[PDB]
């Protein structure tokens, strides 16, 4: 699971070398970023029911056969509209944990690995989520290293989905 | 391998929840002691192969049996083996304080250590006594007050201490 | 029966002998017999020093004031049997040794864990003890007047899990429960939870990969799911368990105990390879069907 | 029949390195780490990396890597049924004649350079007489493979830099791309451009 | 590898001599140019997958040879290997652009990659048009005045419009 | 040369990705070192004559039998006390080369690697460089973040001689 | 457990066959060394506690690191298990000289011993000495010619010393 | 394996006490017994082929109905009669061993325990085998110790199967 920590001590292991002072750099680059990571988990936690719903909407305004059409894989029903709102809730959620680890592991070992296997099983499209996953960009509020930090992990998703 | 953030982010998403205020402010307080934590895996490093040598020294006063001829730690490449040991561990335990998790060190480290020992033949109880010195030795160097601005480091030493005591349940 | 391999199981000398009955109206010698039979079956071949010696229970079972199965009871709850057995371990260990000592039989199952663990939560230890005591079990095998004894032969009511559990508790006769590899720890916790059985490696002096035990974590599967898809052409698979492996050295070498799944085609090689890195053959198990 | 006898030649390989671990020194990829799931994820990618360079979701082998995943195979057994795999076998072996084939395993397996065009010869034989299993399982049972790879790591190109210099001896997959211009012609390239 | 720093070190062991006064304060204005090199590494990033399937659309317009029945950019393998290397050498630029130094990009990318692509058939020279329109929207990408802290980001663009033109130069 | 911007390069480039927060935090981690190093430097650099001087006679004081018994591996000629003053000089010069560069990188490549076939080849003690570096410790007068670093570099090497 | 006998019997039956004529004969002459062997238990056990006790006091003059504070061999109750030790292997080898066989050795003695002293940290290494040392006395007192009828023993005596060699084989 | 030896042994194993002379006794009484033990096996060996043949008629002749009656069980077949004959030289040789060993523990091990099972699984008469085991007694040819040793193993098999 990809952090600065794990990342650093990986390295030093495979070198079977004790940490150096460029893992100690690591480590300080971590702590410089991890209060504005934190905050920004909180308030998109804070925020999360507001962000899931808009996400949800837009994506349905963009592509609205997804609520007029039948089909397992559409949103046409309450149903489809819950599993919608539950994805989107997903890549929110696992998001936040990044900005709390400090780095993609939490997308790479939750999501990310395994996701093209699933939207083509149930066909469903990676451009839903991408456009969810900009409202979300569009709309968290977030500024300097938070908003930063959490737009790559946003752009980081949408690029694995592209 | 987890991270002090990594495995309470584990935990949190097998439950399929957002962190909690008070999980967010806990981190918020382990990053306050990131300073310390780093000086004391740079302290620790910095001393690594007096840490070892010094602990090996009196482990084979205490003991002689093993470096007797006969003994495990008898001819070169044993008293070698027996020397890189002390420092594998030592490192891992540096790896685990500057992660903040036992993770590394369990996974990494102490798995399977123990059969490893039986089925060398190697004096686990002696090992064990070794990490010991290495303990004693480390948490003085990294509890030194001199050349480092002053504070409160007991906690990152109650977590080193704990890390060395894993190594040293483990070797036996 | 056990025959051809008695020997290297260490089963042997526990074949030539016969259990320990104490008769009405016994001699001294009868007594003698007993009190002996009972310290090295009760208390796992320990040495026991004259100072820990149950003197006075040893009178009583002399005497005829108490049979066979209460002075087996009596060192079953002495300060001495507590002290070796119930003091320094896990809960489930205590429960592994004391089917070993009374019982003479490893745990089947997982139930019998949770029987006894909430019995002596409930009501101590000698409630426990009197458990195995007093069960059918024990009535059935050694009744009043028998020295409790290792039961490796089948009997009726047995299951096959318990042959090979022995061989997790019994390591060979010129040793004690308190001299193992495996130390404190719980042999059976991780077997009884999942219900799986692990191959038989007998005794040292006659097996020389008796030292292989699996690791926490990273362990080879007993059986090869996949079949022999991954290794191309091959017949037939087998698990091969490897122990005291050392002469690649760190870190080319990480655990010393290593189990390969291997097809047939390549047991050749795996042997050739095996013997260059130090290690003793374990055990070889078919692996697929 | 034994195999044709070759001298080999000086190469890095061949001599002590003195080798202290920096960014050029190869990634370690165990499983004797107890690696996590996206851990794992990284190990097969750079197996799939090592042998075929890339994989396409076409190429993957999804079986495979849950039985590594398992523990029912080792990273050598892993490497083998990449080897193994119709993604290796249309790609280096199809495409190209016995002698680059023999090459591109010694590279991709071994992680040095062949010695010479009569290693590349003598080798260039054994799929034919001993079948494309036997190739594969001679390189992999290999003293050279078992010593610096073993069963549990994934082999890479070895040697490659040296301390110091900017550059190191050419990426095998830029060295040794999957055809060359035997099979290029083939296809009728290169296309006129412009 | 080097890195921007290390690069100066380089040369200075070769002579064996201390790094100057002026070597020491260049590096010191590298390091306060780090902030932007940090923002250029990751606008290009985030934006990877567009700029290498837009760069891919218009060199498949401008060359429609590449993309009808024959071509080398025809079935769907080899269209995945074109859109894959133009990531890769995207990836790889990136890289010389987060350490300041084009070793890495020539050692572990463009050197020997003429090669590759003439023992593949593979138009060098198209790879390289490939190359010029993904450095184009790069650079634009990088310059977007919108929702960054205003400042001067000409040296660093430069920087990198140069090692795309490495990448574009190596690969015909 | 290993640094924490090669390494993350390094990272990143073992598993075939693009560089990510992870990676940009360890270059942020290297710029709040930077500045702090390239002072160091300058410091010793600045003080290098007095600290090799300096080093060299911690050194013959220290084991006196160095300047005082013949053979080629000694200094009791003004031949062995220029080697030897030499050797003192290439690792402080090398030191600064680390405090530059971020990591035990310059040490790796310039230095360490391959130092005790020299030491045996040519009967050189590492005791008496172990000496020489803890002078240099002793006396580099550094503070700080420069003084951590700088110290990190030193006993890096005293460890590697040991 | 076999003695001389019933080893040749399980090694026929294993095969199915009747025992040859030199079989036979084979055993019909350790029949007429029957006298030399239960004298030579006799002697072995009539001196058993000397054999023992000397062997021990050898032994720790040898190796004082056993008995010193810490040592294997240091408290009472692991002196008091140690000379148990050396008189069971005694016993066990005086079972093999008067059955003729290294079955009993083998199969009760030796059966889990290593594991045993791996278990415990005895170091096996100074059992094979004190095992030695038990073996050499013993062969003086069996090959003693004093008080008893004079004839050749060294075919009995090779084959005590075959016994005292398994058992310190097997813990070293 | 019940041999004065092994049980000498096992005996005073169980009482952890060295070997005494009442063990040394039964070492002498082995000794005095064991001539006339291997000398009894050599005749029965060199004589087995004709006591063999001889102990199938003499049952064949009391039991006719065995070599008459269809069945597996039966001897009206070659199959039958040749299980027969070896099952006849299966005693006689055990019976061999037995006086080689000095005791029954031969007969016991491999013959002895367990054949009841077996003559009721596949429904064979043990008065068969005492008719055989008789006509090895009449038949031998022993004397002295011999004899008696002999003929207490063949009656202690007679008497397990009755
Ligand atoms: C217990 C561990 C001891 C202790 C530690 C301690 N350290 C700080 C503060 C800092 N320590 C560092 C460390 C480094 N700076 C570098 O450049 C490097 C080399 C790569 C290292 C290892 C830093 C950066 C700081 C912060 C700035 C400062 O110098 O103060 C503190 C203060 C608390 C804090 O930082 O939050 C403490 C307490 N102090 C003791 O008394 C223990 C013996
Ligand atoms: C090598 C072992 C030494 C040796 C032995 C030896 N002994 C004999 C003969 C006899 N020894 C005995 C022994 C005993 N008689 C008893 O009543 C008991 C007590 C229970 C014992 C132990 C006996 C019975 C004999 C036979 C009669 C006799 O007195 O000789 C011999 C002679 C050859 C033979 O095997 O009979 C020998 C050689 N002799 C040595 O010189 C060795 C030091
Ligand atoms: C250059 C092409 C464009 C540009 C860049 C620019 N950036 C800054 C300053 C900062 N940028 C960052 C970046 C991040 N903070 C984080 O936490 C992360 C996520 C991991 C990133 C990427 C930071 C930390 C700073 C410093 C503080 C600040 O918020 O300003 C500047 C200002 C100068 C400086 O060096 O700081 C500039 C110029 N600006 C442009 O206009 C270009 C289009
Ligand atoms: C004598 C020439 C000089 C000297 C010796 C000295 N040696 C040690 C310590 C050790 N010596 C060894 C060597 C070996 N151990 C082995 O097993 C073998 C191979 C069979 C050898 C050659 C070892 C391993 C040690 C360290 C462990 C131990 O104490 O046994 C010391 C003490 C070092 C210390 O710090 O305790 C000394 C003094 N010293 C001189 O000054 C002599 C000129
Ligand atoms: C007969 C077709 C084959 C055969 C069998 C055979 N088995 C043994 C010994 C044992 N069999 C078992 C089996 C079980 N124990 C159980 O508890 C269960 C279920 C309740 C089963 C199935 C066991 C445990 C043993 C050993 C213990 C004992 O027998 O009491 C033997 C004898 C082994 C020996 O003598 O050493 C044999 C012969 N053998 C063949 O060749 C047939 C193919
Ligand atoms: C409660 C907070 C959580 C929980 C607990 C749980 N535990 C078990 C089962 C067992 N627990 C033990 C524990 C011990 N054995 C000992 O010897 C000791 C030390 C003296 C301890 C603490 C054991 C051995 C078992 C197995 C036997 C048994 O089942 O009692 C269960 C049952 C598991 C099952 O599948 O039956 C449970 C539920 N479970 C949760 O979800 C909580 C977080
Ligand atoms: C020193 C305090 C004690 C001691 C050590 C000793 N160890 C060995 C051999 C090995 N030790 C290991 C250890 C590890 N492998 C791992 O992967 C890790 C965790 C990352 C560790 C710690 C291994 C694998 C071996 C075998 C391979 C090798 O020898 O390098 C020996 C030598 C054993 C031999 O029989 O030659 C020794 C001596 N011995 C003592 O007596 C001390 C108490
Ligand atoms: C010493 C008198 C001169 C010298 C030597 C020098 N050589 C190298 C590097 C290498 N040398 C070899 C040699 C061999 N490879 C083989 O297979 C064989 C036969 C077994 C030989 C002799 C190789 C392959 C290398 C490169 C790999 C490595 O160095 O580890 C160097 C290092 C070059 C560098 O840039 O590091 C040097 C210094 N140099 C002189 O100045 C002397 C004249
Ligand atoms: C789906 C209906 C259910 C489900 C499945 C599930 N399985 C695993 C993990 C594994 N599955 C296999 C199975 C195979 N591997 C093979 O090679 C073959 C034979 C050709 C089979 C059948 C294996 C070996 C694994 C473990 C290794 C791997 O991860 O691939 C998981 C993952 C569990 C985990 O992550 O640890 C899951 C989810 N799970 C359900 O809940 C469904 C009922
Ligand atoms: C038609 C069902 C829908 C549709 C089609 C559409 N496709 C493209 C672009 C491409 N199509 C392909 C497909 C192939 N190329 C091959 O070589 C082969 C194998 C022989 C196949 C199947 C490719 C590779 C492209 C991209 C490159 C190219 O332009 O040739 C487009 C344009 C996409 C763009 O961004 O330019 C379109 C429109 N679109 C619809 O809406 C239809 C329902
Ligand atoms: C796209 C703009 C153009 C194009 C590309 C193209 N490339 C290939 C095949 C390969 N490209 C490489 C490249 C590399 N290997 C390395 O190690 C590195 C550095 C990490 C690079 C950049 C390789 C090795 C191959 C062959 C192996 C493979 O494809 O997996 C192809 C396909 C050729 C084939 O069939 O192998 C194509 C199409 N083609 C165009 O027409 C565009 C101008
Ligand atoms: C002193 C009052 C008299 C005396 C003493 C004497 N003792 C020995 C030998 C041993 N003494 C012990 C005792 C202990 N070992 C322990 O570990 C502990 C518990 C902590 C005790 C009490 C032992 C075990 C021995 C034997 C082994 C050894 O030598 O260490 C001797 C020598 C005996 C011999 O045969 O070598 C002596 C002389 N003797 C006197 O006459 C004093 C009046
Ligand atoms: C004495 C020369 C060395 C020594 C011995 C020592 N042994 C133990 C413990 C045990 N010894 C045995 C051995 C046997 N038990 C048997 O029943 C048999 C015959 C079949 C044998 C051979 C056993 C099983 C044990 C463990 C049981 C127990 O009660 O200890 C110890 C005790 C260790 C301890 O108490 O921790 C010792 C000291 N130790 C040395 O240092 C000498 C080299």
């Amino acid at each position: 699971m990809k952090t600065p920590l794990t990342e650093a001590v990986s390295t030093a292991d495979s070198q079977g070398r004790f940490l150096s002072s460029t893992e100690l750099q690591i480590a300080f680059g971590r702590l410089r970023q991890a209060n504005a990571g934190l905050q920004a988990a909180k308030a998109l936690t804070d925020n999360a029911q507001s962000l899931v719903n808009g996400a949800a909407q837009a994506v349905y305004n963009k592509f609205p056969y997804t609520t007029q059409t039948q089909g397992n894989n559409f949103a046409a029903d309450q149903r489809g509209k819950d599993k919608c709102a539950r994805d989107i809730g997903y890549y929110l959620r696992i998001v936040t944990y990044c900005l709390v680890a400090g780095g993609t592991g939490p997308l790479d070992e939750y999501l990310i690995a395994g996701i093209d296997e699933i939207n083509r099983t149930f066909d469903l499209s990676p451009s839903w989520y991408v456009e969810a996953l900009k409202y979300i960009k569009a709309n968290h509020g977030l500024s300097g290293d938070a908003r930063d930090e959490a737009n790559s992990y946003l752009d980081y998703a949408i690029n694995a989905l592209s | 391998m987890f991270d002090v953030f990594t495995r309470v982010v584990s935990q949190a998403d097998a439950r399929g929840e957002y962190l909690s205020g008070s999980q967010l402010d806990a981190l918020s307080a382990t990053v306050a002691e990131g300073n310390k934590r780093i000086d004391s895996v740079n302290r620790i490093t910095g001393n690594a192969s007096a840490i070892v040598s010094n602990a090996a020294r009196a482990l084979f006063a205490e003991q002689p049996q093993l470096i007797q001829p006969g003994g495990n730690a008898y001819t070169s490449r044993r008293m070698a083996a027996c020397l890189r040991d002390m420092e594998i561990i030592l490192r891992y335990v540096t790896y685990a304080t500057f992660t903040g998790d036992a993770s590394v060190l369990e996974d990494r480290c102490l798995n399977g250590l123990r059969e490893t020992y039986v089925a060398l033949g190697v004096p686990g109880a002696s090992v064990a006594a070794g990490v010991q010195k290495m303990k004693e030795a480390a948490l003085d160097i990294v509890n030194d007050p001199n050349g480092i601005t002053r504070g409160d480091c007991s906690a990152i030493v109650a977590e080193i201490a704990g890390y060395f005591d894993r190594a040293a349940a483990a070797v036996a | 029966a056990i025959t051809t391999a008695a020997s290297r199981l260490g089963v042997a000398p526990y074949n030539e002998s016969r259990p320990v009955e104490l008769r009405p109206d016994f001699s001294l010698d009868d007594a003698k017999m007993v009190i002996r039979a009972v310290y090295r079956q009760v208390l796992g071949n320990d040495y026991i020093m004259d100072s820990e010696r149950l003197k006075g229970a040893e009178s009583l079972l002399t005497n005829g004031s108490i049979s066979v199965r209460e002075f087996v009871r009596t060192v079953a709850k002495s300060e001495l049997y507590k002290k070796k057995f119930l003091y320094n371990n896990f809960q489930t260990r205590v429960i592994e040794l004391n089917y070993k000592h009374l019982l003479g039989r490893a745990p089947f199952s997982e139930d019998e864990v949770i029987f006894h663990l909430d019995l002596y939560e409930n009501q101590g230890f000698d409630a426990d003890i009197d458990s195995y005591i007093d069960s059918v079990e024990y009535q059935e095998n050694f009744g009043e007047n028998i020295v409790p004894y290792y039961r490796f032969n089948n009997q009726v009511g047995d299951r096959t899990v318990g042959f090979t559990r022995m061989f997790r508790l019994y390591r060979g006769y010129a040793n004690s429960d308190r001299s193992q590899l495996e130390r404190s720890s719980s042999r059976l916790a991780t077997e009884l939870g999942q219900n799986t059985v692990s191959a038989i490696v007998g005794p040292s002096g006659s097996n020389a990969g008796w030292a292989y035990r699996p690791s926490r974590a990273g362990n080879t599967p007993a059986k090869a799911l996949g079949g022999t898809v991954p290794f191309g052409q091959a017949s037939k698979l087998f698990r091969v368990e490897i122990t005291a492996i050392s002469a690649p050295g760190y870190p080319k070498v990480r655990r010393s105990n290593k189990a390969v799944i291997v097809p047939f085609e390549q047991l050749n090689q795996t042997l050739q390879q095996i013997n260059r890195l130090g290690g003793k053959v374990a055990s070889i198990t078919p692996a697929s069907l | 029949l034994p195999l044709l006898n070759y001298a080999p030649k000086s190469q890095n390989v061949r001599v002590e390195g003195y080798e202290i671990g920096s960014e050029e020194k190869p990634v370690v990829f165990t499983t004797e780490n107890i690696l996590s799931s996206s851990d794992m994820d990284n190990l097969i990618e750079a197996a799939y990396r090592q042998i075929f360079f890339h994989a396409f979701k076409w190429d993957r082998e999804k079986v495979l890597e849950s039985q590594l995943r398992n523990g029912q195979i080792t990273v050598r057994d892993f490497v083998r049924g990449l080897l193994l795999s119709n993604t290796f076998r249309n790609s280096f072996y199809e495409k190209n004649s016995n002698y680059r084939f023999v090459e591109h395993c010694v590279q991709k397996i071994l992680g040095r350079d062949v010695y010479s065009e009569r290693e590349k010869i003598a080798w260039s034989i054994v799929v034919a007489t001993k079948g494309y299993q036997g190739l594969i399982d001679d390189l992999l049972n290999s003293d050279e493979y078992l010593n610096n790879f073993g069963y549990d790591t994934v082999p890479y190109q070895r040697r490659r830099n040296l301390p110091g210099r900017e550059a190191g001896e050419l990426p095998f997959n830029i060295k040794s791309p999957r055809y060359d211009a035997y099979h290029r012609r083939q296809l009728g390239f290169p296309q006129i451009v412009w």
